């Protein structure tokens, strides 16, 4: 979809920290995800067609695809649980994100029911 | 070869067909073919039917869409159209109904531009919305040749105002029947034609509230007093008493049918009346021109109906029967002066009336008024002499009633104080006819600075902001008519200031005057001679007797005949002493060498501009669609000109990349940071912006940030003046909306980050399946069946193969048959030919086995092999799995081959040398390309060699490895199966990569 693109264009900036437009090692590692570098050099291989090795937005979203979805959310939340108990806290939340005060803005905002933590059947809600 | 625009002398522009294209110029086919060069061709509307509302609407912006877009709205009575924030308004000339109506007037309250049609009624709205929130007082200009709509748009915008801003309010709009009587007169141009320039301001207190208002008035027409053409009038209230007086009014002042009257009957006697209004009318009020051909036909205009209405209003605006009556005893006063005839010099015996009715109704001493037109002060005057006395005592009366007439009107109206005001500029509308004089030199001077200062303002400011704020936008260039002002008002040597000098001098000339103007403007841009005139109808003028000017609007003649006497005020002493002494308190009070009219009127006009200079400013842009003054008659062509001599065009291919809305960039972040909670406060000021634009409609392209301020697009005012709007609730209300936008972003961020980690690492897994099933299915030996068919310059042959492949040592076992016969060709040639997927890779290179990664599913081959001083081979083969065998079709064409060669002469020595392969990724096409030069030995001792280039790509578009630069080495034999009886070869092959 449309829109489901620009998404990832916004999560696509996080791996650009320099903000060049051109560091998957560096974030995969940061979001808490095993897989060392030798997998790396060879998923960036299928899309770098001028072979400079630069990488490029449109490059990202078909490195991305493949021949499931539903289970990928469910483990997106995981990664916010550190411990996983259904729930995630305003010190879970902080440790994916690196002020305190603007993390508990941040953790209420999506709280819908009430509970001051966010579920996965109200996380889906957040993403779309 | 879509239809376009091209130049039409009548419509201004036709559509038709490019058919051919020189380099200047092309040829257009009408939808008769002819000439027009490319730079008066334009692109078309894709839609011949739809009109927009802002011209900044069109797919092309250009003159020519530009008149179509006027055109077809004009079609459909939508008089009024946008080029931005600037209102171009055709002459409907005919009543529209209900758009005028006070239900219309309260629909355009408080709504941006744009939620609304065009209309007048919207830059009124605007100018109102301008001055309540910059606290900037307002001018509103109307610009426009005669008979545009300026004064009816004026009166539109004055009514709008108070109407909408009032709570006695009404005197303003009900002044102008009056200053219309005393000021308006018909012409051939316009039957309501304003002889003398206003400016009409609306004064507001603090609470933006109408308080009152200001009419300032510029030179009246002075010889409309006692002469005017056949087909002209002098001012309308002459007719107007004269059609509805009531019988005792026209006997107390002796009135008749106006063909009785020297200052009336050299022009046209009709009135303006309709079948119902002629029997309203007396029959002694009627000339015999009127009684020979009828009244003169006006949509606006009826004298009798006119009259009944200026008594109204001047009752509704405060004046008494007896300022009525003194206002009403002057007019016929300065009518029965000009009725004084003189004969040598001596007043005529006939003229004896005249002068008793005169001199009663003007408060005079008749031996005084006798003698004041008869003789000089001490000695008589010459019969032409008394006619200028005549004239000119007419002149300064009517002159002086005019100026106490909208004096009376400004004291209906009075404010103690104001804050600011919305003025609304009606100036006489650029004119020129057969015979043009000072009048036209005036009127036209004036329509000059207009134009300068829409310049100044509109095409020279606007390009200096965006320059100095550094955005970038296309110059336009334009032609400016400073020049032309400068011609006019220079000191020294300026018209006027040459005028001057000639009023000045012993003995004045208007050849004297005409020939220092040209000589002291030897090769100017402006100004010619009368002989390079493009009519002939004026050709006879010599150099000294007129001038041409070209005006912004058109090149106009001046006959420079009576330049010199008009530009005189002054009233000599004997002529001003008779008057100011009337037995009439009235007339008195009226009066409170040589006085420049050009030059007071330049320094009204300098003070007036100094007004305007530092206000906000608005443009409505009157367009005379027609010459004939009637409705539903679109002149493409008079109105193209309009179009581009007001710079409209100009204006049009600047908004092109231009920018109408603009702000403050810091004052407009600090009145929402008010309301930020302290955190949103933190953000970047540009983000915020960003967000909030996002929040109230706006895209990127709609808006630009420069140095200081923040620029947004045509067509974008409401969401402008959203963002702009300083109500408390509307400020915290958006906060709000961004600052829960904001952080539904970086959650949706790290969320869809997440997500991205998620997708890369199961890739990886994706890869390494893929990869290792490929593997996998090569650990054991794999039986092989090849096919292969051949064309060797027309010999075509067949060959089966069939063996297996062990991957793990890098063997192939193979033997092929030609199932065809005797081969064509010598069979070591087809060795490389004979699934590089066998190729033994040992531990640390199996990262760079394209083969085995494509494979269940597998890739074609591609190869050009090269046979020096012979023929080429030219392979394709489509390798995969059938199962648990690896199967490869190939076909092979050769062509060029000497029948005699190696090769088809066979040559070659049944064996085979070792060799180097070189892969290399092929990046874009996703496979390997591969280089190769094979040695086939001749019988002879000699080598032939066979230059091989190779392309694999994968069949599926699943994942495969591209591998870093390396080499296979081959080592292959050649044998013969001894119980074969067909044409075969048994090919064994070792297949090892390498660093
Ligand atoms: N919006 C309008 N609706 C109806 N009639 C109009 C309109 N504008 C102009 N006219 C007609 O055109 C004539 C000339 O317009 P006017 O405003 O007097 O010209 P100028 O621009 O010289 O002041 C008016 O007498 C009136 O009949
Ligand atoms: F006749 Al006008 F302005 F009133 F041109
Ligand atoms: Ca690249
Ligand atoms: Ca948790
Ligand atoms: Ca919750
Ligand atoms: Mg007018």
């Amino acid at each position: 979809t449309e829109e489901q693109i620009a998404e990832f264009k916004e999560a696509f900036s996080l791996f650009d920290k320099d903000g060049d437009g051109t560091e998957l090692g560096t974030v995969m590692r940061s979001l808490g995800q095993n897989p060392t570098e030798a997998e790396l050099q060879d998923m960036i291989n299928e899309v770098d067609a001028d072979g400079n090795g630069t990488i490029d937005f449109p490059e990202f979203l078909t490195m991305m695809a493949r021949k499931d979805s539903e289970e990928e959310i469910r483990e997106a939340f995981r990664v916010f649980d550190k411990d996983g108990n259904g729930f995630i806290s305003a010190a879970e939340l902080r440790h994916v994100m690196t002020t305190d005060e603007e993390v508990d803005e941040m953790i209420r905002e999506a709280d819908i029911d009430g509970d001051g933590q966010v579920n996965y059947e109200e996380f889906v809600t957040m993403m779309t | 070869g879509k239809p376009v625009w091209a130049p039409h002398p009548t419509d201004g522009f036709q559509v038709g067909n490019i058919v051919d294209i020189g380099p200047d110029s092309l040829t257009i086919e009408p939808l008769k073919t002819f000439l027009a060069l490319i730079n008066q061709v334009f692109p078309a509307e894709e839609d011949s039917k739809k009109d927009v509302e802002d011209n900044c609407s069109l797919m092309y912006l250009n003159e020519a869409t530009l008149l179509h877009n006027i055109k077809v709205r004009y079609s459909k009575d939508r008089i009024y159209t946008y080029v931005a924030n600037i209102l171009i308004a055709v002459n409907p000339y005919f009543d529209i109904p209900k758009i005028y109506s006070s239900e219309t007037i309260k629909s355009y309250q408080g709504k941006s531009l744009g939620t609304m049609p065009p209309h007048v009624f919207a830059i009124a709205d605007k100018a109102f919305r301008d001055m309540k929130v910059l606290k900037l007082s307002q001018s509103i200009i109307v610009s426009g040749e005669s008979g545009a709509g300026k004064t009816e748009n004026t009166k539109f915008v004055l009514r709008y105002l108070t109407e909408s801003y009032g709570t006695i309010d009404d005197r303003i709009v009900e002044a102008n029947p009056l200053l219309e009587a005393f000021g308006n007169a018909k012409t051939v141009r316009n039957n309501n034609s304003s002889r003398f320039g206003k400016f009409v301001e609306i004064h507001f207190n603090e609470k933006s509230s109408v308080v009152g208002g200001f009419v300032s008035h510029y030179l009246l027409e002075k010889s409309r007093i006692c002469v005017q053409g056949k087909e002209e009038r002098n001012y309308h209230i002459f007719y107007r008493l004269c059609a509805g007086a009531s019988e005792d009014i026209r006997e107390r002042l002796h009135l008749s049918s106006p063909d009785n009257f020297r200052y009336l009957n050299r022009g046209c006697t009709r009135y303006f009346a309709n079948k119902e209004t002629d029997k309203q009318i007396l029959q002694n009020r009627k000339s015999p021109e009127y009684l020979k051909a009828g009244s003169l036909k006006d949509p606006l205009l009826d004298d009798h109906g006119d009259f009944i209405r200026m008594c109204t209003a001047m009752k509704k605006i405060g004046l008494d029967d007896e300022e009525k009556l003194d206002l009403f005893r002057v007019v016929a006063g300065v009518l029965h002066l000009g009725n004084i005839d003189f004969e040598e010099c001596n007043l005529k015996n006939k003229s004896t009336q005249a002068l008793e009715y005169c001199a009663e109704l003007l408060g005079l001493d008749q031996d005084d008024l006798r003698v004041s037109l008869t003789t000089r002060v001490k000695v008589p005057l010459k019969v032409e002499q008394a006619n200028n006395a005549r004239d000119a005592l007419a002149k300064t009366v009517y002159s002086h009633l005019f100026d106490h007439v909208v004096n009376r009107v400004n004291q209906c109206f009075p404010f103690e104080t104001s804050s600011y005001f919305i003025g609304v500029l009606d100036i006489a509308g650029f004119e020129y006819f057969e015979h043009n004089s000072f009048e036209q030199f005036c009127i036209n001077y004036c329509n000059e600075k207009l134009q300068q200062f829409f310049n100044e303002r509109i095409l020279k400011e606007e390009q200096e902001l965006y320059q100095k704020e550094g955005l970038g936008v296309n110059e336009v260039h334009y032609v400016d008519n400073q020049d032309c002002i400068d011609l006019i008002e220079a000191r020294l040597v300026g018209i006027l200031d040459i005028l001057d000098e000639e009023n000045r001098l012993p003995q004045p000339s208007d050849q004297h005057f005409t020939s220092a103007v040209h000589q002291k403007h030897k090769d100017h841009f402006r100004l010619s001679i009368p002989r390079k005139s493009k009519l002939a109808i004026h050709r006879n003028i010599r150099d000294d007797e007129g001038f041409i000017i070209r005006h912004f609007a058109g090149a106009v003649c001046y006959e420079t005949t009576q330049f010199v006497e008009k530009n005189n005020d002054a009233l000599h002493m004997s002529l001003e002493s008779l008057i100011c002494e009337s037995r009439d308190k009235f007339i008195r009070e009226l009066f409170e060498s040589f006085i420049s009219v050009g030059n007071k009127f330049k320094t009204q006009l300098n003070l007036l501009l100094d007004k305007l200079r530092s206000t906000g400013a608005s443009f409505i842009r009157c367009i005379k669609p027609n010459l004939k003054m009637t409705s539903h008659h679109f002149e493409g062509a008079q109105i193209l000109s309009q179009l581009q001599c007001s710079g409209m065009v100009s204006v049009l291919d600047l908004m092109q990349g231009g920018f109408p809305s603009r702000a403050s960039f810091h004052e407009l972040y600090n009145m929402y940071k008010k309301y930020m909670p302290d955190k949103l406060a933190r953000l970047d000021p540009r983000l915020f912006c960003k967000a909030l634009f996002k929040a109230l409609g706006l895209n990127e392209i709609d808006y630009k940030f420069g140095l200081t301020k923040v620029f947004f697009r045509p067509g974008k005012f409401a969401e402008f003046d959203q963002i702009m709007k300083s109500d408390p609730d509307h400020l915290a209300e958006l906060v709000k909306r961004v600052n829960h936008w904001l952080i539904c972003s970086r959650w949706k961020k790290v969320q869809w980050c997440s997500l991205s980690v998620i997708k890369l690492k199961n890739k990886i897994k994706y890869r390494a399946e893929a990869v290792s099933k490929g593997e996998e299915l090569f650990t054991g030996v794999v039986p092989i069946l090849v096919e292969l068919d051949g064309d060797v310059n027309g010999h075509k042959f067949s060959v089966s193969g069939e063996g297996e492949g062990d991957a793990t040592y890098g063997k192939l076992t193979l033997k092929f048959i030609c199932t065809t016969g005797k081969l064509p060709v010598p069979w070591p040639t087809l060795v490389t030919t004979f699934v590089q997927c066998f190729a033994r890779y040992p531990d640390h290179m199996r990262q760079h086995d394209f083969f085995k990664s494509a494979m269940p599913e597998g890739y074609v081959q591609e190869r050009t092999i090269f046979f020096k001083d012979d023929g080429n081979y030219k392979t394709r083969a489509e390798v995969k799995f059938e199962g648990d065998t690896l199967v490869n079709r190939i076909e092979l064409k050769g062509i060029d081959f000497k029948e005699d060669g190696n090769i088809l002469g066979h040559k070659l020595e049944y064996n085979y040398n070792s060799h180097n392969v070189y892969i290399m990724a092929d990046k874009q096409k996703n496979g390997i390309k591969v280089n190769f030069k094979i040695r086939h030995n001749i019988e002879d001792g000699s080598v032939q060699l066979a230059d091989h280039y190779q392309q694999n790509t994968p069949i599926g578009d699943g994942p495969v490895l591209l591998p870093d630069n390396h080499y296979l080495s081959y080592q292959s034999a050649l044998s013969k199966d001894p119980n074969e009886k067909r044409d075969h070869m048994v090919l064994l092959e070792f297949v090892t990569a390498a660093g």
